[PDB]
């Protein structure tokens, strides 16, 4: 009834869809915004330019 | 930066208030950061918006 022979060998070839393939990972570089400095008034030098 | 900036909203957190050090704030920064990897060059527009 189970599709065996006499003694017990299955009669029917199994499948099983082997694993698919490794996998890639990657890394990126991450860049934020960025600010400057700012000027400030100038002091009066004593000396000459 | 990004993150310390927003008071840690863009990670966020369930229940919790943000910005906490644990274990699991620490396993939700592992895998944001696995995604911004994965995002390739656009990422860092991605994390901008």
């Amino acid at each position: 009834r189970h599709n065996l022979s006499i003694d017990g060998q299955p009669l029917s070839l199994a499948i099983y869809a082997e694993p698919t393939d490794p996998k890639a990972l990657l890394t990126s570089m991450v860049q934020a915004s960025q600010g400057g400095s700012a000027v400030l008034p100038g002091t009066l030098s004593l000396y000459r330019f | 930066s990004v993150l310390v900036i927003s008071g840690f909203a863009v990670l966020g957190a369930k229940n919790q208030p943000a910005g906490q050090h644990n274990i699991d704030t620490l396993f939700s920064l592992y895998r944001f950061h696995q995604w911004i990897n994965g995002l390739g060059n656009p990422g860092s527009d991605t994390l901008d918006m």
